């Protein structure tokens, strides 16, 4: 069976795959790496059935030596793929937070596309790999800062429509979400002033709904970009707009 | 000036474009104002 | 970038060469213990 | 090695040639010197380490304790040094391991009166400010192994006062420069708004630094991997690339 | 330069490396070969 299929590794380490699924009437591409799981099992079957006394065929145990001088690399290309997959199967389970890895997934393809064109027997795939997998897990952590966070705001923002009326409640309220935004500045996502107001319509939507509104501070946007000449009026500083908000 | 919205594109679609530059990749085998002074001295 | 390329590709060519000598050295050494124990089994079975 | 590698090659060229005249293949070779060559190699480890240490303890240790230990070093280095340490011979070999097992031990004890006298720090030591200087000062002797596995608790403690302090400063840094009263004290000391506002970043990028240089000094060296040193280094990086001042002036000059 | 040199040792070391192994395997071929004929002389001298 094993010189039936004369199984091997070369050409490009990237390849492109369909696959059937469920509920949707496309196919899904994915990118797979050239590596297939048999050849780890060959490798696996002759290294363990030569202390048995069991022959193999010398070929059988070049082109196994051949597989095992690349499977360091190999394998941290199949964790680096899964977890890059899985990356994007989380920001697709939220909506709310794809433009806010606008840059890291576009840095991300732009690495997997550069190793698309990368083959095994270049000399280029020993560094690379290295960095494909130190982006993907930065990907993969950020991804997960992404969620925890955001579901506090979301929180925070559901905790609001049944804040109590009184302004010590809605000014550590106000703070807390506030120094979320702030957090999500730091760690560098893309996108911060359009999420961030979607977050004060949303917001004063919400006081729409419910002096004291209208003394609350403003969630600001980028409170870190300091020495940048600009002002903000009272409008933009405050709820004074919620009274223009009412549903009634 | 607000910033334009970055993003980028779709997994299915990135991979049939990777797709598509794949097989489009063919089988490979494995001053001025100085020089005006310098005019200007020489006409003189 | 090509003597780079060049270099790769003799040093995996040494690596290659090293593993298919150590499999026939090893092949090889197999083959003097299985026909040297066949020797003694034989020459037991002489006497 | 290299010249022996060298007619090794033309030797085996010679035997696969003159098959006939050389009926065997043996090869092996036993050099006289290779026993010298591991001599001088233990020789140069050993020696290294203790220059390494010896060092370290001049510059941090420079208390009668503390004369103690350097002469006792300076007496394990003595004893070691009366081993005739170029006779390679059995008996020569027997008495430098010997040597390497007393130093050894004499060098173990010292590390223990050194362990004993950083607990003695905080039987001294009252506040954060004076561990943070004595860990400065004793900053190479943390380079040993032992003496950093000694050093276990308090290091989370003061990775937390940092993490607080540079809170602080990510608080600081959150008021804006017009809305804070370093602008007005800028204008009040006749610096102009927009070299105070400079001024002020420099100084924030300044604190990050000696904060960050801290966390170094008590981590010890290759702190960017540590557990609580990475969170640490990417925030860091991050405050001061927000801390990039080129805009302003840019702005300015235009 | 550097590179340059780095391909001449690693050139070098393959062909002596080759060398070694090429004279181990001839070596043990010889051994198996003779341990063959012997054997075959001793199994018919046994009948």
């Amino acid at each position: 069976k094993v010189q039936q299929r004369n199984l091997g590794v070369s050409g490009r380490i990237f390849t492109i795959e369909s696959t059937r699924v469920r509920g949707r009437t496309g196919n899904v591409l994915k990118l797979k790496v050239n590596f297939l799981p048999e050849i780890i099992t060959l490798s696996k079957e002759v290294r363990n059935l030569k202390w048995l006394g069991f022959r193999v065929p010398l070929a059988i145990v070049n082109k196994a030596h051949q597989a095992n001088q690349l499977y360091p690399f190999a394998i941290s290309l199949i964790e680096s793929v899964r977890t890059y997959e899985r990356t994007c199967e989380k920001v697709e389970e939220r909506n709310t937070i794809s433009l806010l890895v606008a840059g890291l997934k576009k840095e991300v393809q732009a690495l997997i596309a550069e190793g698309i064109a990368l083959v095994w027997e270049s000399y280029k795939l020993d560094p690379y790999v290295q960095r494909l997998a130190e982006t993907v897990f930065n990907f993969q952590e950020k991804v997960d800062d992404l969620l925890i966070i955001e579901e506090k705001i979301d929180l925070e923002v559901r905790s609001l429509e049944t804040c109590m009326y009184d302004h010590k409640t809605f000014s550590e309220i106000l703070n807390r979400v506030q120094k979320a935004v702030d957090d999500l500045n730091l760690h560098s996502y893309s996108n911060l002033p359009i999420w961030v107001n979607k977050l004060d319509m949303e917001i004063e939507r919400i006081l729409g709904v419910r002096m004291v509104v209208l003394s609350l501070p403003r969630i600001q946007s980028q409170r870190y970009q300091v020495g940048v000449h600009y002002e903000l009026t009272e409008e933009e500083k405050f709820y004074r707009n919620a009274l223009t908000r009412m549903p009634d | 000036v607000h910033d334009k919205e970055l993003a980028a594109e779709d997994e299915q679609v990135f991979l049939m474009k990777q797709q598509s530059l794949l097989a489009k990749q063919p089988a490979t085998p494995t001053e001025g104002v100085l020089a005006s002074f310098f005019n200007s001295l020489l006409s003189k | 970038e090509h003597l780079e390329q060049e270099k790769h590709e003799l040093r995996r060519r040494f690596e290659n060469r090293e593993g298919e000598w150590e499999g026939r050295v090893s092949e090889l050494e197999t083959d003097v213990k299985q026909l040297q124990d066949e020797l003694e089994r034989q020459q037991l079975h002489l006497r | 090695d290299d010249e022996y590698e060298k007619l090794q090659v033309l030797l085996r060229d010679i035997v696969k040639r003159k098959r006939e005249e050389n009926l065997k293949m043996v090869w092996r070779i036993n050099p006289a010197h290779r026993k010298l060559q591991a001599r001088l190699d233990q020789m140069r480890k050993f020696r290294r380490q203790h220059e390494q240490l010896r060092a370290v303890i001049v510059r941090v240790l420079r208390d009668a304790a503390d004369a103690n230990a350097i002469e006792e070093v300076n007496l394990a280095y003595e004893n070691v040094k009366e081993v005739d340490g170029l006779d390679v011979s059995k008996e020569g070999t027997e008495a430098w391991e010997a040597a390497m097992k007393r130093y050894d031990e004499r060098i173990d004890r010292v590390e223990t009166r050194i362990t004993a006298r950083l607990r003695d720090q905080l039987g001294t030591a009252k506040n954060a400010n004076e561990m943070f200087r004595i860990f400065s000062r004793f900053n190479a002797l943390f380079v040993r192994p032992h003496i950093r596995g000694a050093i276990r608790e308090y290091q989370t403690q003061l990775i937390q006062r940092v993490k607080d302090d540079i809170e602080s400063l990510h608080d600081k840094f959150k008021v804006q420069y017009p809305q804070s009263q370093a602008c007005k004290m800028s204008h009040v000391r006749d610096l102009p708004p927009v070299s105070g506002s400079i001024i002020w970043a420099k100084q924030i990028d300044r604190q990050l630094t000696a904060y960050m240089k801290r966390v170094e000094d008590v981590l010890g060296k290759g702190w960017e991997n540590h557990v609580e040193g990475q969170k640490l280094k990417q925030d860091g990086d991050s405050f001061r690339m927000k801390l990039n001042t080129q805009e302003i002036f840019d702005d300015w000059a235009r």
